[PDB]
């Protein structure tokens, strides 16, 4: 869910 | 219609009776409900910014419940405001967390692949498929056509640029052993040059490659060839036919997951750290971004940029280029710290002073607040  | 009436306050973990109080899931779904586009949240959230158009409808609802799941800013503690403190600060502490952006490797000659003059320019000419600088990273396009990445990725390689003050100045730091960690965002893989031992690169790095499909990975020494003669590199052990199959630098292009040592890092650090020093970064981009607000809150928090962040309240603000402010420190400092420098024939030419501007903000040269 992290991502950049 | 909707339950919702937009005065609601969305909580996560003239007004004199309380506003209703929903949960970031509520709300997503009442506007599911309605079907409202959730661009349109996006845009209310993230006023400068446009999602990328390849972003299906519930991934950014994901985006949304993401952000409306963000931790609170932090209130800027009232004991710290000045450089004094700030270098009593940098003497007592112990494990300091060092955030950088491309504000350390400004002095080292990197040309701006983030602004839309620099090498965008020329490359925007010869495809103009792409939209902005940022597509340059995007992990889409370069799936779509790598091209443009590998006619500008030896400008930028690692073999040709030297350190900064700022680099020399963390790498010290971590010498002395008061460096907790160096979170960089930077991909030019100059804080290994300069010897910091203790580096998370947030965003990846050109130190290795990795083909798209069967993850083979390679140094950058395997790839440089194919790269300065700009030739999309391609994978050793896919089968030809295969069009994907390309060494892709290990750095985390948009919508990538950032690595995982990143996370470990900061769950680790994330209760250890005595003071948050944020040097030459502006912090628009997550989830790096939200590092400041995810540390306990009463630990100080430094900024050395070249401009405020609007976004976030620092105890104390030095406000210019980096490495002039961090000359500037390192003379306060003494010891080995004022012994720093290999290239001071250009801070010889560039104004030593400042102007204090209470209670926080110190201007330095270089800075803009334009
Ligand atoms: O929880 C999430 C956090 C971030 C994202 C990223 C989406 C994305 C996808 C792209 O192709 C480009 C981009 O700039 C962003 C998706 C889910
Ligand atoms: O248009 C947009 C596309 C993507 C994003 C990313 C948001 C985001 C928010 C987080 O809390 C964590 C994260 O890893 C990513 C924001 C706007
Ligand atoms: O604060 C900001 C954070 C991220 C960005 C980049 C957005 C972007 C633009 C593209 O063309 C493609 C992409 O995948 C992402 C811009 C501002
Ligand atoms: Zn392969």
């Amino acid at each position: 869910r992290h991502k950049k | 219609d909707n339950l919702l009436f937009g005065d609601e306050i969305i909580t996560n973990g003239s007004d004199w009776t309380p506003r209703p109080r929903i949960g970031p899931y509520t709300f997503v779904q009442q506007h599911l409900m309605i079907g409202t586009d959730p661009r349109t949240i996006l845009k209310d959230l993230l006023p400068e910014t446009i999602p990328p158009p390849e972003l299906d409808d519930m991934t950014l609802w994901q985006i949304v419940i993401n952000i409306l799941s963000e931790p609170p800013k932090r209130k800027k503690r009232k004991d710290i405001n000045t450089i004094e403190d700030a270098v009593k600060l940098l003497q007592e502490s112990k494990k300091i967390i060092v955030l950088t952006g491309a504000g350390v490797s400004v002095s080292s000659g990197i040309p701006d692949f983030r602004s839309r003059d620099g090498i965008y320019a020329r490359l925007a000419v010869d495809f103009p498929d792409l939209p902005d600088p940022q597509a340059m990273f995007d992990i889409e396009y370069f799936r779509k056509d790598p091209r443009p990445f590998f006619k500008f990725a030896k400008e930028i390689y690692p073999g040709q640029f030297q350190p900064s003050l700022c680099h020399k100045f963390i790498a010290l730091s971590d010498k002395e052993g008061k460096l907790l960690r160096n979170y960089t965002q930077n991909i030019d893989t100059l804080e290994q040059v300069a010897g910091i031992q203790r580096i998370i690169q947030c965003h990846g790095s050109f130190a290795t490659a990795s083909c798209l499909i069967c993850k083979y990975k390679v140094d950058c020494e395997a790839v440089r060839g194919d790269i300065f003669n700009q030739v999309v590199p391609r994978c050793p052990r896919c089968p030809a036919d295969e069009p994907l199959a390309i060494m892709k630098p290990e750095i985390v292009f948009f919508g990538e997951n950032l690595p995982e040592q990143f996370h470990r890092a900061m769950k680790y650090d994330k209760d250890e750290v005595d003071l948050l020093i944020v040097i030459g970064s502006s912090l628009k981009v997550r989830p790096v971004a939200l590092i400041p607000s995810s540390i306990p809150h009463e630990v100080p928090q430094i900024l050395i940029n070249r401009e405020p962040l609007p976004h976030l309240h620092f105890d104390v603000e030095l406000l210019g280029d980096c490495d002039v402010i961090i000359n500037e420190l390192c003379h306060r400092l003494g010891g080995e710290y004022a012994k720093l420098s290999s290239n001071p024939v250009k801070l010889s030419e560039i104004t030593e002073q400042y102007l204090f501007l209470p209670p926080n903000r110190y201007i330095f040269h270089g800075a803009e607040v334009y």
